[PDB]
DNA sequence: TGCGAAATTCCATGACA
DNA sequence: ATTGTCATGGAATTTCGCA
DNA sequence: TGCGAAATTCCATGACA
DNA sequence: ATTGTCATGGAATTTCGCA
């Protein structure tokens, strides 16, 4: 069995909705599986139309073999089905209802709720600094970032101040204002 | 001058009239009887204007000047007293034509690493394809890796709201660009110092400088009008396709893609290189490191016969860039402060401003 | 096809297949073990589809398309499989450049007597002048001898106009011309053939071809841009001082004033040639005569490293004129029919007219 | 003595008033004494103003050394003295009252005549014709056309048919109609 | 029959839309 | 069934003034 | 240890407004 | 206070297949 690859499988789902920000309101979320490298895209609704116009900026840079995801309608539908035909891309799905990918996408729910506290809808101008907070940060099983292992250098935005991920008292009763 | 001509006459010797010949008064003007017959002289009193009259006829340089005045004159070191005026000619200084080559052009080393350095660039207009006219075109200097962003416009706005799009990925030391309106603006520098970005500019109209973007910029083009062929010239949806395609072609003198520069490994797109199946990525990035550091650099071509080189001091002249119709090509002379390296000088214009500029835009002023 | 794989797995012969390699089955499909790794082996009926996938991404040239398809495949001679394909892409032809210099230039014969042939062309749009916008230049090709008229238009009536001024003077045999709409009506041509004058006009958009007077609108514009310096652009008094100044100024190579060429003494005019005081007319017209005929000549320049010139039947693509953005820079390949020099042929262009048409508007068809 | 030269004197004159052409009514008459060239010059008056104009093209061309004129009021003006002084031209006269240029003024009116009638109006577009005409005329006294001896060559418009010059019976006729 | 310097010639460079 | 040209100013080469 | 032909490398040409 | 580049396709040169 040939070793894992960048580009071998792209972990893909969405996350929503969110509070209105710029008209968006959900987040494509891209994970490339070897490397845990981040891509996110902004859309304004779980489709299979918002799939193919977000992947198609994503695929115009690279390709995967294989895009995994769950049964979502938007990647289940016929439409996906044939585009992802056309540009020679396995469809792969787990089960209904049931590591480093699941990790990952943790960790970007986790900080995107750090920061949509205060500001619940200044989230697409953050989308940018969220991904290379994300690529560059530490993984504990491999010695490397994604960044590290996708271009094969060191980053020009190290994140070296590793941050709480979690709430301070402030945030969580800021939060619960929130849903009030 | 009356004096000089005096003791002319009477035979006695002068340094610079050679003493063969015979000198007379004839007229009421001293003349002499030379090979190509007989030639006045004029005092040395009356010599600068005699040549600012022949030079002025049509402001002819040295030999069709001194043709002129050799008509009816004879003096010593007639040429010299030429090119004194020469020299002093502001019209001829600002509107000839150089005859010196620049010095050959300098290659740069590689960027050592992708995302040490972009180079960025506006291609267009280009005919309207859903509203938008312009490009942006990014190129990474050491891959050769290339992003397409369609605009509206070749704005700061345009270009941050890309460039944000672009950063997500990652984020570079240095970008370099030409000084476009877009880019020169202080809306871009606070763009960039907020990112720790540095902005470097070439000097102005020489895009040579930043050849990589603009040799892209031909590419991107090329490409384009051939998939248009026989079409309407509909180019926003095959932004992407070019990006895709152009990635992934190889340099023949490079043996690799911009993609393969990038990432070690093609991505799933047609006649993917599978030369490294077996290679754990690890070892993949391995033979990467390797692989950018060994890559073909051109060398410093031969200097043409006639080029010229700057010196501190030395009297220069800008090419003026937009040329209105009918006026000079060449800005008034001015002097080289300092030379940064045989191909770039700092200037002092005159007003008098510092200016960093291409040797490609300056000749060295003639006559001294 | 599937046949002449069949042989080779069962270990028999076959030309183009080095025998000493290890070919096998695998997948359902025909490998082979090459120094560089395993190559799956298309069968001959699926290699014109492979070839042409691998120049479609990104239409790329030889080398860069064989990468791609090596990337995954080997057969025997792929590059003549390849150039095959380059050669019947109508949009590479059409859109690429040519890597081959036209052939040294000729320097055709000067005119032997002032009056046999006039090189005529406009300068313009100029500066608003009086309401004139344009400047007929007539440059006559024995002397050099040259006669400005100011115009509104680039027009045939102002042509006609201007022409029935000079040829007051004298009547050339030949006028040359580029093919601007002035010069190639129906009127001028009227014109023309009401004087016994025959009309000869350059290859379209060649403006060497008549090189002469675009060389003399240099000196007229350079001139007039001296003299207007600090002032504003009013031209067209100065017209008339441009041409008698030019007329008598002398060129360095000749010795010579196109108005001593042309007249052979000096009108009263600054620093008048005095040479011929004690000459008859006569004898002044005899030395004249001597001087036509003995002036410099340039000649013929050695040829680059990679020109190409033009044999009977060579496919060739005219330059297309003036190309709209994203759209090619050639042509469609079409024949030559004659070679008139090595410098200019006559093509039949699929059409098909008769065009007759310079080299340096010409590259050669690649992959024949 | 040096011998004779083209541009060491250019006799000039009017003639007219003509009957109108294009609005013109005059014609400056300008002739090269060595080589008997002539050049011709549609004026609106004989006034130092159209001298200047008409000369003025001339003179972009060549610059006599000398202007010889009759006292015409048009030549002794000192404007039309402080033009030739600009140009270093010499202006010389004939005392008021009283060879090769007689003879060319004579076949000019002769050859003008000849030509207003039957069309005494269309004179204008006909000087091109007649200087060609004038100058590329045999010279009895010597060997030479004033075009051989401007430029040191042969004409491509030779005029062989030396033409009668002379009145027809019907042009005598006709031109005693014009007067009435 | 040879020196130093002036004169002349040579010629690459660039611009004619 | 047509075609480069030539001012320019440093450099290279030749000629001049003198001996 | 050397041949003919294929493969590879070399590199002038031209175009990025 | 900065800096040309690189696809292209014939030609030149090197390597390959074989002996
Ligand atoms: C307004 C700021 N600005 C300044 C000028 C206008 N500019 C800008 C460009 O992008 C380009 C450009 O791409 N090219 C094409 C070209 C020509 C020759 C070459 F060698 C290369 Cl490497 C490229 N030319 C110019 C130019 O200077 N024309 C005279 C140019 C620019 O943005
Ligand atoms: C419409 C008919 N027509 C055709 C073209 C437009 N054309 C006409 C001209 O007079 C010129 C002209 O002077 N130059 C300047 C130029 C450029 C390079 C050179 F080597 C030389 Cl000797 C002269 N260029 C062009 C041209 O072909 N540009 C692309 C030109 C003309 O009248
Ligand atoms: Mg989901
Ligand atoms: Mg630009
Ligand atoms: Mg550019
Ligand atoms: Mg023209
Ligand atoms: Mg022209
Ligand atoms: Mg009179
Ligand atoms: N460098
Ligand atoms: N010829
Ligand atoms: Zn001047
Ligand atoms: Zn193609």
């Amino acid at each position: 069995d040939r070793p894992q690859k960048p580009f071998d499988k792209f972990f893909i789902d969405y996350i929503g909705p969110l509070p209105p920000s710029q008209g968006y309101l959900y987040v494509l979320v891209v994970v490339d599986g070897m490397t845990g490298f981040t891509w996110l895209y902004p859309t304004k609704a779980p489709s299979t139309s918002a799939t193919v116009k977000s992947l198609n900026v994503l695929t115009s840079i690279a390709i995967p073999k294989v895009i995994h995801s769950d049964q979502g309608a938007a990647f289940t539908s016929s439409t996906f089905a044939e585009w992802a035909k056309e540009r020679g891309i396995h469809l792969e799905f787990s089960t209904p209802y049931h590591g480093k990918v699941e990790r990952k996408n943790s960790d970007i729910k986790r900080l995107l709720t750090k920061l949509l506290v205060g500001r619940p809808t200044k989230w697409y101008d953050l989308l940018p600094v969220v991904q290379l907070a994300l690529n560059n940060t530490y993984s504990p099983v491999l010695k490397y970032t994604p960044h590290q292992l996708l271009f094969g250098i060191d980053s020009n935005t190290p994140f070296a101040n590793q941050d709480t991920l979690d709430l301070t008292r402030e945030e969580e009763l800021s939060l619960l204002q929130e849903i009030r | 001058l009356d004096a000089e001509l005096d003791q002319l006459l009477q035979g006695h010797y002068i340094k610079g009239y050679p003493k063969q010949y015979t000198y007379f008064l004839e007229d009421g003007k001293v003349k002499v009887s030379r090979p190509e017959g007989v030639k006045i002289i004029p005092p040395q009193s009356d010599r600068q204007k005699i040549v600012l009259q022949a030079h002025n006829l049509a402001h002819t340089g040295r030999e069709a000047t001194l043709l002129k005045i050799a008509n009816l004159y004879w003096w010593p070191n007639m040429r010299k007293d030429v090119v004194k005026q020469l020299g002093r000619c502001q019209q001829c200084l600002i509107t000839n034509a150089s005859n010196k080559a620049s010095g050959p052009i300098l290659r740069p080393d590689r960027p050592q690493k992708p995302f040490d350095k972009f180079f960025i660039d506006y291609i267009g207009p280009l005919p309207p394809s859903q509203g938008y006219l312009y490009v942006l075109v990014v190129v990474d200097g050491m891959t050769g890796f290339t992003w397409l962003y369609p605009t509206k416009a070749p704005s700061t706005s345009a270009t941050v709201k890309s460039l944000n799009v672009l950063t997500s990925i990652a984020i570079p030391k240095v970008i370099h660009s030409d000084q476009g309106a877009a880019f020169t603006s202080s809306t871009f520098a606070e763009w960039a110092k907020e990112r720790g970005i540095h902005l470097e500019f070439s000097t102005p109209y020489h895009p040579q400088s930043h050849g990589k973007v603009e040799r892209k910029n031909s590419d991107i083009k090329r490409l384009l009008t051939k998939l248009l062929v026989g079409r309407p010239t509909k180019w926003y949806d095959l932004l992407p396709v070019v990006q895709l395609a152009l990635n992934n072609t190889y340099s023949p003198v490079l043996k690799y893609t911009p993609h393969q520069l990038l990432f070690g490994i093609d991505s799933n797109t047609p006649f993917a290189n599978q030369d490294t199946l077996d290679l754990t990525r690890e070892e993949e990035l391995s033979l990467l490191q390797e692989i950018r550091t060994s890559l073909y650099h051109p060398s410093t071509p031969p200097a043409s016969s006639r080029s010229w080189s700057p010196v501190v001091g030395q009297l220069v002249q800008e090419r003026v860039a937009r040329p209105a119709s009918l006026r000079p090509r060449w800005h008034k002379p001015s002097t080289v402060l300092k030379v940064l390296n045989p191909r770039t000088v700092v200037i002092l214009d005159h007003l008098g401003n510092n200016r960093t500029v291409s040797i490609d835009n300056l000749k060295p002023t003639s006559h001294q």
